[PDB]
C-alpha cells in the first residue's frame, strides 16, 4: 500500500502544472507525520509545497524506479518517463542520469525543450546552485540553435536566461554557477552583442549597488566591458570605464570593507591601462 | 566587520585521529535510504574519500575491499566509462574516482584498462578540452581528470598533450587564475584542477608562480581558514584546494601555516568525530578527507605524505611511479 | 543590503515585553517566511533579555546581524541585517525610532504594551524606507554621538549564553516559536 501513496503524489504533481502553469517556486514544509486523506503536495495560489514525511517514501521509490529503466530492469512508459523525471529533479537536480534520460527523450522528439526549461527554472528556485540543473540548461539551449544579429525568437530566450541567472543569484550570495551560466549565454546565445552587452550594463547597475561582496557579480560587469573591446577594431569604450571607476568609487565611499569592490577596481584599473 | 569566522577558545585544538577512523568506519551503516539515494550520484566519489582519507590514517585495512573491487566492476559500462553507481551514466568525475579507488588497492585490472583510455579520447575535443560525458560539457575539472585517469594508467600521451595544455592555458584570466570556461570566474576549485594539470603534462613553467600565489594567499582570512573566492566564508575543501595549489606553484611558505592549521583542527568533532566545512556545522565523509589532507600538507606526523595533484598517500603514487615535478 | 526585522521591545523584571514590530520576509523562500519570521521575534526577546539598561551590542553569527539599542529606560529596539549592512547606519534608524516611539506611546502604555494595542504603523513603512541606506536622513545630532560609542560585539548567540545554557533548550522551551519553527530549527542546523 506505500506504493499505492507514491502513484497518487506523482499525479497530483503532474496534475499540479494542470492546475497552473506559471508556477513560481517550489519548497518544503515541515509536517513530521501524514495529515488524514490530505495530498502531501499542496499549492496555494502560484507557490508549490511538499510535506516533509513525503520525502522519506517518495524519494527512495521514483529513484528506484529510475535506475530498473536504465539497467532495463524494469520498461516505463513514455509518459510515465517525463513523469518520474519531474519529480526526482524537483528533489534532487544533481541527478545527472535523471537529466540524461530526458536529454534522450526531447533529442527523440519526445519531450519538448522548453517544458525543461519550465522544469530547471523551478529547480533553480529550491537549488540555485546544483551546478547539473545549469550542466543541463546549457545543452538544451544550444539545441535550440541550428533546427549579424541573433533571431527575434533567440532574443526573447536570452532575456529570458538574464531573469533566471538574476533570481538565482538573488537566493544565494554569489552564485559561481549562475553568474558562469549567464556569461556562456552571451558567449553562445548572444555572440557578444555590442547591443544586448550594454544593454545588460545598466540591468546590473542596479544590483550591484544593493549587492556588493559578489565577485560572481562584479565579475559580469568585467565580462561586459571585454567583450565591448574586443568587437571594436558607436559608443565610446573610454567613456565606458570613466564611468564605472567612479561606480565603484563611488560603493567604496559608501560601504567600506569590501575586497571585492577592491578587486573589481584593479580589474577596472587593468583593462584602462591596456588599450593605449 | 570582514566576512569571516570565529574560533572558540573551547574550539578543538589537537588532532583526533582515533575518532575519524572511527567516524568513516562506521559511516554508511545506518540502513537511510533517503540518505542514500539523495548522494547515489556521487557515490563513486564518496567511497573515494572514504578509502583515501582512511589510507592517510593507514586505517585502510578497516574498509571491505572486496565489496568494493566487486562494486566498481558492475559500475563500467559497455562504452568504457565508469559511472557513479549502478545504473547511472559515465562521467569523468567518477572514472577518476574509480581509478584512484583502483590504485590504492593495487587492482587496476579489474576494469577493462584499454576500454577505460578509449573513453577519454572521445571526450577531447578539436581545441584541446574535455568534457564531463558524450553530452559535450565544457569545463577544466574534465582536463584535469582526463589526464589524472591516464597518468594513473601510464597512457598520458594518448590523448592529444599538446593541444590540451592549449586550451587550459586559454582559461587564464587577469588574476592569474582559473575558471570553468575561457572568460570564467576565478575559482580556487579549477585552479586546483588545472595547476595539477599543468603539473602532469609538465607546464608549471608557464605559470606565474608569484601573481597566481598572490590570488591564492588573498584569499586566507583572519581566521587562518581559506575560501575559494573574494567575500567567501572559509572553508576546509577550499583549504585543501588553495593549499595544494600552492605547493604545486611552489608558494606554500607564504601562508600561515599555524593560524590555518588551528583552522582545521577547530572542525573536528570531539563527540563523533569527521571534519565539517566550518566550526559548528554537520561533518561529512567528503570534508573529512581535505581535513586530514590538509594537516597533512602542513607536516603533519601522525598523517601520511599526500600528493597534492591527486590526492592520494604519496607511497601509492610512488608504487606506480607517478610524481610530477613540482616548482622548487 | 537589505532589513530582516524591526522590533520595538520593552524589557521589565519579569521578562521582555513585545510592543511594535515590522518584518520583510520576502527574501527567503516562502514556506520558510512563516518560521524565521518567529525566530526574529525568539532572537529579538533574548537579545533585550541579557543587555542591560544604558548599553548597545551587536551579535554576528551566519547571515544575520542583530543590531540592539537599550537605551537608559527600560524599552528597548532590535534591528536584524545581513552582513552586508553598515553597523551603526542601522543604530541611525534605531535610535530614531526610540525617540519618535515615546512621543506616541505614554509610559504607562509601556509595561503593559502589545502589537495589538500599540498604535505606531511607523514601523512598517520605516522598514521599506530605510531598506538602502543611500535614501536615509543624515542626522548629525544623533551620528556624532553615534561615532564616540563603541558598540560590544558577540561572535555568536551562545556568546550571551550562560556557561551551562545551550541554545538548542531555549528553542524547544519557547512560548514565542510555534511547533513548526520548533521543527524548523532542529532541521536547519543539524544539516548545515
Ligand atoms: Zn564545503
Amino acid at each position: 500500500e506505500v506504493a499505492v501513496l507514491v502513484q497518487r503524489v506523482v499525479k497530483d504533481i503532474t496534475n499540479a502544472f494542470r492546475r497552473n502553469p506559471h508556477i513560481d517556486e517550489i519548497g518544503l514544509i515541515p509536517c513530521p507525520e501524514a495529515r488524514y486523506n490530505r495530498s502531501p503536495i499542496v499549492l496555494v495560489e502560484n507557490k508549490l509545497g511538499v510535506e516533509s514525511w513525503c520525502v522519506k517514501f517518495l524519494l527512495p521509490y521514483v529513484h528506484n524506479k529510475l535506475l530498473l529503466y536504465r539497467t532495463r530492469k524494469q520498461w516505463l512508459n513514455r509518459d510515465e518517463l517525463i513523469d518520474v523525471t519531474c519529480t526526482l529533479l524537483l528533489l534532487n537536480p544533481d541527478f545527472t542520469t535523471a537529466w540524461n534520460v530526458r536529454k534522450e527523450l526531447i533529442l527523440s522528439g519526445t519531450l519538448n525543450p522548453i517544458k525543461d526549461l519550465h522544469l530547471g527554472k523551478l529547480a533553480l528556485t529550491k537549488f540555485p546552485k546544483s551546478p547539473e540543473t545549469w550542466i543541463h540548461r546549457r545543452w538544451v539551449l544550444q539545441q535550440l540553435i541550428q533546427e549579424t544579429i541573433p533571431t527575434e525568437r533567440a532574443q526573447r530566450l536570452i532575456q529570458e536566461e538574464m531573469e533566471v541567472c538574476g533570481e538565482a543569484a538573488g537566493r544565494y550570495p554569489s552564485n559561481y554557477n549562475a553568474w558562469s551560466h549567464r556569461i556562456w549565454v552571451l558567449q553562445h546565445l548572444a555572440k557578444l552583442d555590442v547591443k544586448i552587452l550594454l544593454d545588460e550594463l545598466s540591468s546590473t547597475k542596479h544590483w550591484a549597488s544593493m549587492h556588493v561582496s559578489d565577485h560572481s557579480g562584479f565579475h559580469y560587469r568585467q565580462f561586459l566591458l571585454k567583450s565591448l573591446i574586443s568587437q571594436t577594431v558607436r559608443i565610446n569604450l573610454p567613456h565606458l570605464l570613466e564611468e564605472e571607476v567612479e561606480f565603484s568609487t563611488d560603493l567604496i565611499d559608501s560601504y567600506p570593507g569590501h575586497e571585492t569592490l577592491w578587486c573589481h577596481r584593479r580589474h577596472i584599473f587593468y583593462l584602462q591601462h591596456h588599450l593605449n | 566587520p570582514q566576512k569571516d569566522v570565529i574560533i572558540k577558545s573551547d574550539a578543538p585544538d589537537t588532532l583526533l585521529l582515533e575518532k575519524h577512523a572511527d567516524y568513516i568506519a562506521s559511516y554508511g551503516s545506518k540502513k537511510d535510504d533517503y540518505e542514500y539515494c539523495m548522494s547515489e550520484y556521487l557515490r563513486m566519489s564518496g567511497i573515494y574519500w572514504g578509502l583515501t582519507v582512511m589510507d592517510l590514517m593507514g586505517q585502510l585495512h578497516r574498509m571491505n575491499r572486496e565489496e568494493i573491487l566487486a562494486f566498481i566492476k558492475s559500475c563500467q559500462h559497455e562504452c568504457g566509462g565508469i559511472s557513479a553507481s549502478i545504473g547511472h551514466d559515465p562521467h569523468l568525475l567518477y572514472t577518476l574516482s574509480a581509478v584512484q579507488i583502483l590504485t590504492l588497492y593495487d587492482s587496476i585490472n579489474v576494469i577493462d584498462v584499454n576500454k577505460v583510455v578509449e573513453y577519454v579520447k572521445g571526450l577531447q575535443k578539436e581545441d584541446g578540452s574535455f568534457a564531463g560525458d558524450i553530452w559535450g560539457e565544457i569545463d577544466t575539472r574534465f582536463s584535469f581528470c582526463a589526464v589524472a585517469t591516464l597518468a594513473l594508467l601510464g597512457k598520458l600521451d594518448a590523448i592529444n598533450v599538446e593541444k590540451a595544455i592549449e586550451f587550459v592555458l586559454s582559461c587564464m584570466n587577469f588574476d592569474g587564475g582559473f575558471g570553468c570556461r575561457p572568460g570564467s570566474e576565478s575559482h580556487a576549485g579549477q585552479i586546483y584542477c588545472c595547476t595539477g594539470f599543468l603539473a602532469i603534462t609538465s607546464q608549471l613553467h608557464q605559470v606565474n608562480s608569484d601573481l597566481l600565489g598572490w590570488w591564492l594567499c588573498e584569499r586566507q582570512l583572519p581566521s587562518g581558514g581559506l575560501n575559494g573566492r573574494p567575500e567567501k566564508l572559509p572553508d576546509v575543501c577550499y583549504s585543501w584546494w588553495v593549499l595544494a595549489s600552492l605547493k604545486i606553484i611552489g608558494r606554500l611558505h607564504w601562508i600561515d601555516r599555524e593560524k590555518l592549521r588551528n583552522f582545521i583542527l577547530a572542525c573536528q568533532d570531539e563527540e563523533t568525530g569527521g571534519f565539517a566545512d566550518r566550526p559548528g556545522d554537520m561533518v561529512d565523509p567528503f570534508h573529512t578527507l581535505f581535513g586530514i589532507a590538509g594537516l597533512s600538507l602542513l607536516g603533519e606526523e601522525q598523517i601520511k605524505p599526500v600528493n597534492p595533484v591527486f590526492c592520494m598517500p604519496e607511497e601509492v603514487l610512488q608504487r606506480v611511479n607517478v610524481q610530477p615535478e613540482l616548482v622548487s | 543590503m537589505k532589513l530582516y526585522s524591526l522590533s520595538v521591545l520593552y524589557k521589565g523584571e519579569a521578562k521582555v515585553v513585545l510592543l511594535k514590530a515590522a518584518y520583510d520576509v520576502s527574501s527567503f523562500s516562502f514556506f520558510q517566511r512563516s518560521s524565521v519570521q518567529e525566530f526574529m521575534t525568539f532572537t529579538s526577546q533574548l537579545i533585550v533579555e541579557r543587555s542591560s539598561k544604558g548599553t548597545r551590542a551587536s551579535v554576528k553569527e551566519q547571515d544575520y546581524l542583530c543590531h540592539v539599542y537599550v537605551r537608559n529606560d527600560s524599552l528597548a529596539g532590535v534591528v536584524i541585517a545581513d552582513n552586508e549592512y553598515p553597523s551603526r547606519v542601522a543604530f541611525t534608524l534605531l535610535e530614531k525610532v526610540l525617540d519618535e516611539f515615546s512621543k506616541q506611546v505614554d509610559r504607562i502604555d509601556w509595561p503593559v504594551g502589545s502589537p495589538a494595542t500599540i498604535h505606531y504603523p511607523a514601523l512598517d513603512g520605516h522598514l521599506s524606507r530605510y531598506q538602502n541606506p543611500r535614501e536615509a536622513d543624515p542626522m548629525t545630532k544623533v551620528q556624532a554621538e553615534l561615532d564616540e560609542t563603541k558598540i560590544i560585539l558577540h561572535n555568536t548567540m551562545e556568546s550571551l549564553l550562560e556557561r551551562g545554557e545551550k541554545l538548542d533548550d531555549l528553542v524547544s522551551k519557547s512560548e514565542v516559536l510555534g511547533t513548526q519553527s520548533k521543527a524548523f530549527y532542529k532541521t536547519a542546523r543539524k544539516q548545515n
